[PDB]
């Protein structure tokens, strides 16, 4: 919590399945949209950070 | 290595979207058709539904 | 039905994974209550059931 | 000298323009285009923006 990895990800065909067969508990909560429409969409830049 | 589950790490990673009308790079997987001139259809160029 | 442990929360009306989509899924209609306990003390034997 | 009939033409043409602007404000929700909120939510919490 002290440094952020922060880690943009570029022009790319994002498939939003790999993170289902994630590490145990991979739940997918939202605040403000829903896995279910969360693949289906175009970004314009997402923006990573752990 | 065997602390409580009131204590344990959690490795945790949010991807914050830009949900706008800009002109977008990171698209999702799908599928490209044809396109008509003159027919009344339903389209969803970039997001646009 | 029987399930595992971390897939319970899937049984809520809408819900994305594996059994909530091709095994069991409910409608978002669903005006009811669902009940489940932990089983693992008879269905639960050697070398895997 | 032309002003009293004007009046009722700008007002009847002000009360159109309003409605025309007021259709891409949001009331309290995440967006003003009806074709984005149910692009990226789901029928359980879309039915509440």
């Amino acid at each position: 919590v002290y440094a952020w990895n922060r880690k943009r990800i570029s022009n790319c065909v994002a498939d939003y399945s790999v993170l289902y067969n994630l590490a145990p508990f991979f739940t997918f909560k939202c605040y403000g949209v829903s896995p279910t429409k969360l693949n289906d969409l175009c970004f314009t830049n997402v923006y990573a950070d752990s | 290595p065997t602390y409580g589950v009131g204590h344990q790490p959690y490795r945790v990673v949010v991807l914050s979207f830009e949900l706008l009308h800009a002109p977008a790079t990171v698209c999702g997987p799908k599928k490209s058709t044809n396109l008509v001139k003159n027919k009344c259809v339903n389209f969803n160029f970039n997001g646009l539904k | 039905f029987v399930i595992r442990g971390d897939e319970v929360r899937q049984i809520a009306p809408g819900q994305t994974g594996n059994i909530a989509d091709y095994n069991y899924k409910l409608p978002d209609d669903f005006t009811g209550c669902v009940i489940a306990w932990n089983s693992n003390k008879l269905d639960s034997k050697v070398s895997g059931n | 000298a032309l002003g009293k009939l004007q009046d009722v033409v700008n007002h009847n043409a002000q009360a159109l323009n309003t409605l025309v602007k007021q259709l891409s404000s949001k009331f309290g929700a995440i967006s003003s285009v009806l074709n984005d909120i149910f692009s990226r939510l789901d029928p359980p919490e879309a039915e509440v923006q």
